[PDB]
């Protein structure tokens, strides 16, 4: 649902570079919310687990 | 002069302390692990 | 003995010097067999790095290995110690990312860095303030990891320190 | 199915085991590297190392950045985020048990 976003390239071949919004990425993964889920509901604490 | 610090004070101790491993593809005790707890390189 | 020192940088240092940083040297030669494999590279993408180490180890069994670096990125470091989780080799990092400063080593691992840790670090910060009498601080961190280790060798110094 | 008419589509890539750990990296870097995803999970338990090292991956996914979910293995010594840079999982390690 926004913009700036890049893709990981092909690293092997001359890029040496982090992906920009990676950390981003990870913050989105933090703060995802959930309400569904088979073996129970799932959120991510400060430690980033169940 | 600190990896060949630990060499010469182990060599002194065992003589067989290279053990490397061949090659990445298709998959040793005294090593210089614990022994380089202290080192001296022109004080 | 077999010690290749590879150089992923930047910074222009050819390397025939290298090899002239131990011909003349190692006056009290113990071991019969040294040989150093001065090595540059230019891009440090894993897929190069764990190539270039299979081709050193590959190469007539290198047995010591030393690593430097000018760049920001740490984790190539621990993917040395990766490496030094695999192929039992005592590996040394220098400058750069190669010795940023990781938490918890391995037994498992050989790996070292030529730096300070973050507790010897606040050991000297800790030194610096009290040497100017500053005896009245607060302590603000963000929510980046390392801070719990940080606040508790913070809290066990105080307690271990005769400013109150 | 239920994501909308969006022309975005999702394909699948799998590796399995390897007994060496450090061909286990090699098939895991290029075989991801080469193919640009954008989640890696893993979920091996069953190995005869142990130890339960997914150390590679994580490694190799961390470099660029991309993340990590482990999903069977159980230390917390994967709980560093400082460490693994790029490593997140939905299983409790033992030392919440306490
Ligand atoms: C993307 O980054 C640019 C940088 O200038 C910023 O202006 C823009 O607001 C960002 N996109 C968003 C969040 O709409
Ligand atoms: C635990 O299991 C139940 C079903 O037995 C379900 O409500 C959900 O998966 C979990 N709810 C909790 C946390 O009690
Ligand atoms: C270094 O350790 C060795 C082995 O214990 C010992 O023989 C030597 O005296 C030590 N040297 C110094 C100066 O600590
Ligand atoms: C720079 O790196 C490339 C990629 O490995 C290599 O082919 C080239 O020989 C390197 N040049 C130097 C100065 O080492
Ligand atoms: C999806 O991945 C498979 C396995 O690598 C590959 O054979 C196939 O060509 C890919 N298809 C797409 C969407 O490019």
């Amino acid at each position: 649902e926004k913009e700036n976003i890049t893709d990981p390239p092909r690293g092997c071949v001359g890029n040496t570079n982090i992906w920009k919004t990676g950390p981003l990425f990870k913050r989105v993964l933090m703060s995802s919310k959930y309400a569904d889920g088979v073996t129970g509901r799932v959120e991510f604490n400060e430690d980033g687990d169940r | 002069g600190i990896l060949t610090t630990a060499a010469s004070s182990m060599l002194e101790k065992f003589s067989y302390i290279p053990e490397a491993k061949a090659s990445c593809y298709g998959q040793p005790l005294h090593t210089l692990h614990q022994f380089m707890v202290n080192v001296t390189w022109d004080g | 003995l077999n010690i290749a020192v590879l150089l992923g940088h930047s910074h222009d240092v050819t390397e025939r010097e290298l090899r002239n940083l131990w011909g003349p040297e190692q006056a009290t030669g113990l071991p019969l067999d040294v040989n150093v494999v001065a090595l540059l590279m230019n891009r440090t993408d894993p897929k190069s790095l764990i190539t270039h180490v299979c081709d050193l180890m590959s190469g007539a069994r290198i047995h010591g290995l030393v690593f430097g670096d000018d760049t920001d990125q740490e984790a190539v470091a621990q993917m040395l110690d990766f490496i030094s989780s695999q192929t039992f080799i005592p590996i040394l990092g220098i400058s750069g990312g190669a010795s940023m400063i990781m938490a918890d080593k391995d037994p498992t691992s050989t790996f070292f860095q030529f730096g300070a840790s973050i507790q010897q670090q606040a050991t000297v910060m800790l030194k610096i303030m009290q040497d100017y009498d500053w005896h009245v601080f607060s302590l603000v961190t963000t929510i980046f990891p390392g801070y719990r280790d940080f606040i508790s060798f913070i809290k066990t110094t105080v307690d271990n320190s005769f400013v109150g | 199915k239920r994501h909308g008419s969006w022309k975005i589509q999702l394909n699948a890539t799998s590796v399995t085991h390897k007994p060496n750990a450090i061909q286990m990296a090699l098939s895991v870097c290029e075989d991801l590297i080469s193919s640009q995803v954008y989640a890696i999970l893993v979920s091996h338990p069953p190995t005869p190392n142990d130890h339960f090292t997914p150390t590679p991956v994580s490694y190799t996914a961390g470099f660029y950045r991309i993340p990590v979910l482990g999903l069977t293995t159980r230390m917390s010594i994967y709980s560093d985020k400082s460490i693994h840079l790029s490593f997140l999982r939905t299983v409790p390690p033992y030392s919440h048990q306490s």
